[PDB]
């Protein structure tokens, strides 16, 4: 197919602004994402949420809420007495460790310990819609009082001293502290490779030939015919697949009494708990549609090569010649073709990710001991999450030390429902050749794989190739009077092409009236 | 293996040991020191047989 | 399409329990009746969930302590080890306000490598490490000298021994095998015949040629190599353990009523077992197999015929006339298959990964993941006791409940966590019950959400359990199992299931 046209990105009107809240002095209303541009296409100039100043005309009280339990007055974090005056600042202003000349009060020497490096991307929210880490949900920082450590397996790092002559291994690395929100970490060195290769070859070839020749005296004729054919074909085929994955530290994050961060904390205390779709959406976009509770920190390479090479031949020819004698005459007539094609495709994918620039991209060119292990190396210094396990944002509710939060939690789950609707990659046009498409902000891509180009990756470069459909989104819930209500969906964005597979998912989605 | 590897081992067996000839002495004559440890040393040795 | 996403199914809630005359609460909880797989949508995480109560009734759960009582911790610890230098409270309430403090240890020590991993439980079914359920920085004095090289070493209380016993195993098998057989026959048939003599000649021609070349070769190679290395000996003592403050607080949580959704949750976040007995070692696995086969097929044939005459008496007449015929077929078929498996446990990233490099290691780097291996082992055998062992009058009220009812639920969490609830995978993938859905782990060479892609032809499926049945009456109590849920024959079947087929006991 040519390109799709574009289409201008469109945004409804303003709702209407929602009354001032007394403690933030703040006004705030959403508009609906109508239309990204899907291609092309005018981009929106402005935001679908927005919010301005006010007067409440009421004061509101809730500094002082909670103050049985310690409160911060920069934050609503309230903790637990003992806390105060501890020897390590537990909310941002300090308040419980100002004028703590009481110094009596502090738990323990810990500080001798850092926390465990990488623990910050375990407290990140995630969006699923776009696979991006969102502002912290936990507190990647607050130990509550704790002096909990993990041992750090690999602290060995060689230190040479002049002034003697011995080689020797320091010791800072040995332990770290563990944040309060882990209930597990687990450093643990596993590594598992998988290799396979394969190769079929196959060459076909038939020639087949006839002359036939006759002679007549009586004056003379003489005649002779041919035919004949050759045929061959050849097919290669070479697939291999690597995969390598090390496993440094496993980690789980706690399932109870969970302290959220301060700025989530603030957040969640501004959301009204009327339902207001703008304000939960907003909350939604800024903490991420889901937060992680589980853990692999690692690091993965993978490997890719598919070459496939075919070849056609063939020639034929027919032909007849005569001579006759009566004076003496000869004739020949007849007729050849001949035809050659080939093929060939090599696609190869390497990917690494890990703990260096460096090797990273020694690793992703150069497979080899060499790049293995100083990669391996440099895992050591920078794991990546390699597997999470995750649940949506809502759930991390109950469990706060905040207590019950039914209503905020079902009015997020509802904005969640709709949030994973209005700005699902669905509404970026379709990506042809197995283009992935992509929905940022109020704006559409597809990312266009290298035999593929154009707005749409609509162009690719052979004359086309084999590639699967996928569906456009779910159609509106219907408008039930049964118990049921009903919603549909079909695998035409775009249709499987060039004998492509379908898209493997539902056509039909239902739910109760 | 290298002359150097096994010799490398054979060094560092001194501070790592493990036990490599034993004599034995059933464990019931250690029972001692407890309430009725006459008592339960015979039946430590019925133990040991079943 | 051959797949459909199968969305999690869990119950309908249980009835409430009664609620809890201390813990004030009731629960309610569902069993997961099908797990999502293929994408199919998960459940609610809260197939849990927990109703407040009035104090209908008191309870006895108030445990006396004789000795301090940790004050942030509720921790009970003799008054011995106040001012005993140590915190072997949680939260130093057994150091403050000491007059004087008597370090015991003026030297200096290491904790033992390792020793805080085994301090925390396992998932037996899963083999998985879960939260801390004992305390291994907990010495309760000590200050017993233990040395492994130069180094010394405080023991915990709750370790009996970890102790160097080094040893280590090596592996190597390799069988390579080629045969190749070759056949070519040729077969040439030539007729000729003359008459000659008014005149008159004749002639007759003939040849045949049939060709036929026949090659086939295979070869094989299977190279498998295994170090075993062991680098401590891990005993746990058997009484008087000290718990974990996690643990701890989440058993004295427990409700005193079976309400199996809170502990399925106590095993979900510390898992069934602890660890009494380990081996600590390293391990490294390498497994190749290769196959390459070659067919060679030539069949050629060609053919002539004449026949040929003239008459005379001048003048002349005559007659002649040839064909040639040929004739030439030609295959070449090429395959080779190639897998290659390596496994590493414990050491080091650099030595890890060096070793899972897809070549054989140089003894060089083999030294250097055994002596990393020492730092940060991996368990290579354990032997394991039941978490509900833990629960102890010296540490929880209604102990006896708490641990029956333990009892119980390990059962039905075991029947519950089992994968082969789990709907079969193409391929020979294995699902693992991961959370409330199930992933197909593909071997390599097989590839996609079920492993459903693979360019190989055929494949050995190997057998599959599906789930036991359900306890039969008594005279007999019994159990049967079917091969069903993933039946070998197919695509050249591989070993079937083993057993126990059917499995009977006691009432």
């Amino acid at each position: 197919a040519a390109t799709p046209a574009a289409v201008t990105c469109q945004l409804s009107n303003w709702s209407e602004w929602t009354d001032c809240f007394p403690c933030q002095d703040k006004k705030y209303r959403h508009r609906s994402l109508l239309q990204p541009n899907k291609f092309g296409g005018t981009i929106c100039s402005g935001d679908i949420w927005d919010q301005a100043s006010c007067s409440s005309s009421t004061t509101c009280v809730r500094q002082a809420q909670c103050g049985q339990d310690f409160q911060c007055k920069e934050t609503g974090r309230c903790l637990k007495r003992h806390l105060v005056c501890n020897g390590d600042q537990d909310c941002l202003d300090g308040s419980d460790e100002d004028d703590c000349e009481d110094v009596r009060a502090i738990d323990e020497d810990c500080s001798q310990y850092e926390p465990i490096p990488g623990s910050q991307k375990a407290a990140l929210g995630y969006n699923i819609l776009t696979q991006e880490d969102a502002q912290s949900v936990y507190d990647a920082s607050y130990y509550g009082g704790q002096c909990e450590t993990v041992y750090n397996g690999e602290w060995r790092e060689l230190r040479y001293d002049s002034t003697c002559e011995r080689l020797y291994y320091g010791d800072d690395e040995k332990y770290f502290r563990k944040p309060y929100n882990f209930l597990k970490y687990h450093f643990e060195a596993l590594a598992d490779t998988g290799i396979s290769s394969e190769f079929y070859d196959n060459a076909n070839d038939l020639l087949s030939k006839v002359k036939k020749d006759k002679s007549d005296s009586f004056h003379s004729q003489d005649t002779s015919f041919l035919n004949e054919l050759n045929k061959y074909n050849e097919k290669k085929f070479i697939f291999t697949r690597i995969f390598t994955k090390v496993q440094t530290a496993h980690f789980k994050m706690r399932k109870d009494d969970i302290m959220l961060d301060e700025g989530m904390l603030q957040s969640l205390m501004e959301l009204p708990d009327q339902y207001n779709y703008g304000m939960y959406a907003k909350f939604i976009n800024d903490y991420g549609t889901h937060y992680i509770t589980s853990g692999s920190m690692g690091g993965i390479y993978e490997y890719i090569l598919v070459i496939d090479k075919a070849k056609m031949e063939s020639l034929g020819i027919t032909s007849r010649d005569i001579t006759t004698c009566f004076h003496c005459k000869k004739f020949g007539g007849g007729k050849t073709e001949r035809a050659r094609k080939a093929m060939a495709v090599e696609d190869i994918i390497s990917r690494v990710r890990g703990g260096s620039s460096g090797w990273s991209g020694g690793l992703a060119q150069n497979r080899s001991t060499i790049t293995y292990r100083s990669w391996g190396r440099s895992l050591k210094y920078n794991p990546v999450v390699i597997d999470f396990e995750m649940q949506p944002i809502h759930e991390v509710l109950r469990h706060t030390s905040l207590g019950p939060l039914e209503a905020k939690r079902q009015n997020l789950r509802r904005a969640l429902d709709q949030y994973l609707m209005e700005f699902n990659a669905c509404r970026c046009g379709p990506c042809f050749n197995n283009g992935v498409p992509i929905l940022e902000g109020t704006s559409c891509r597809c990312q266009c794989r290298l035999g593929s180009l154009g707005a749409a990756c609509e162009q690719t470069q052979t004359e086309g190739a084999k590639a699967d459909g996928s569906w456009s989104c779910w159609s509106s819930w219907s408008v039930c009077r049964a118990g049921i209500q009903e919603r549909r969906r079909e695998c035409d964005n775009p249709a499987p092409q060039n004998g492509g597979a379908s898209c493997p998912g539902r056509k039909v989605q239902t739910q109760a009236c | 293996g290298n002359k150097r590897r096994y010799s490398a081992w054979a060094e560092s067996v001194t501070n790592l040991p493990q036990v490599i000839k034993q004599k034995l002495t059933p464990l019931y004559e250690l029972v001692k020191e407890v309430p009725c440890a006459s008592v339960k040393k015979l039946y430590l040795k019925w133990a040991l047989e079943e | 399409v051959t797949l459909m996403p199968i969305d999690c199914e869990l119950s309908s809630w249980s009835s409430w329990t009664t609620c809890d005359p201390c813990q004030k609460k009731r629960y309610r909880y569902a069993y997961l009746l099908q797990p999502s797989q293929f994408h199919g949508e998960p459940c609610n995480f809260s197939d849990k969930e927990v109703e407040d109560c009035v104090t209908n009734r008191p309870c006895r759960s108030q445990v006396r302590c004789e000795g301090f009582v940790c004050a942030q911790t509720g921790r009970c610890v003799n008054r011995r080890l106040l001012c005993n230098g140590d915190n072997d409270c949680g939260d130093q309430s057994d150091e403050a306000n000491c007059r004087r403090i008597y370090k015991k240890c003026q030297h200096e020590m290491d904790q033992y490598w390792g020793i805080g991993s085994l301090a925390s439980g396992i998932n037996l079914f899963t083999n998985s490490f879960e939260g801390p359920v004992l305390d291994h920085r907990y010495y309760a004095g000590g200050c017993s000298p233990h040395y492994i090289l130069n180094t010394r070493f405080r023991k915990p209380y709750n370790v009996e021994s970890y102790t160097p016993q080094t040893q280590g195993k090596y592996e190597f098998i390799l069988k390579e095998y080629e045969s190749y057989s070759d056949f070519e026959r040729n077969v040439t048939e030539k007729m000729a015949s003359k008459s000659g003599f008014i005149s008159s000649q004749s002639d007759r021609g003939k040849h045949y040629i049939r060709r036929t070349k026949r090659f086939s070769h295979t070869k094989s190679v299977f190279l498998h190599a295994r170090s075993d290395l062991e680098v401590a000996h891990y005993k746990l003592k058997p009484r008087s353990l000290m718990l974990h403050y996690e643990f701890l607080q989440r058993v004295k949580r427990l409700p005193l009523e079976y309400s199996y959704g809170e502990y399925r949750d106590l095993f979900r976040d510390f898992g069934t077992h602890y660890i009494t007995e380990a081996v600590l070692g390293g391990i490294y696995e390498y497994t190749l197999v290769m196959n390459k086969e070659a067919m060679e097929r030539g069949d050629y044939t060609l053919n002539n015929v004449h026949a040929c005459a003239k008459n005379d008496f001048g003048v002349s007449v005559g007659k002649c006339r040839g064909i040639l015929n040929e004739i030439k077929d030609r295959n070449k078929r090429d395959t080779m298959v190639e897998d290659l498996v390596v496994l590493v446990r414990g050491g080091a990233s650099e030595h890890i990964t060096t070793l899972a490099y897809q070549e054989l290691p140089t003894a060089d780097l083999m030294q250097e993941w055994g002596d990393a291996v020492q730092y940060n082992p991996a368990i290579i055998k354990v032997k394991v006791e039941p978490l509900y062992e833990l629960v102890t009058a010296t540490d929880f009220a209604y102990s006896s409940t708490v641990r029956q009812n333990m009892k119980q639920a390990l059962e039905e969490f075991q029947k519950e966590v089992s994968s082969c609830h789990c709907a079969p995978c193409q391929g020979n993938g294995v699902p693992v019950l991961k959370g409330s859905r199930c992933d197909c782990i593909c071997p390599v060479g097989s590839q996609g959400l079920a492993c459903e892609v693979s360019y190989r032809k055929n494949t050995p499926i190997d057998g599959k359990w599906n789930c036991w049945s359900n306890w039969s009456s008594c005279s007999g109590r019994r159990k049967t199992r079917q091969r069903q849920c993933n039946n070998p024959p197919p695509q050249n079947g591989g070993s079937p299931c083993s057993g126990p087929a059917s499995e009977t006991l006691d009432c």
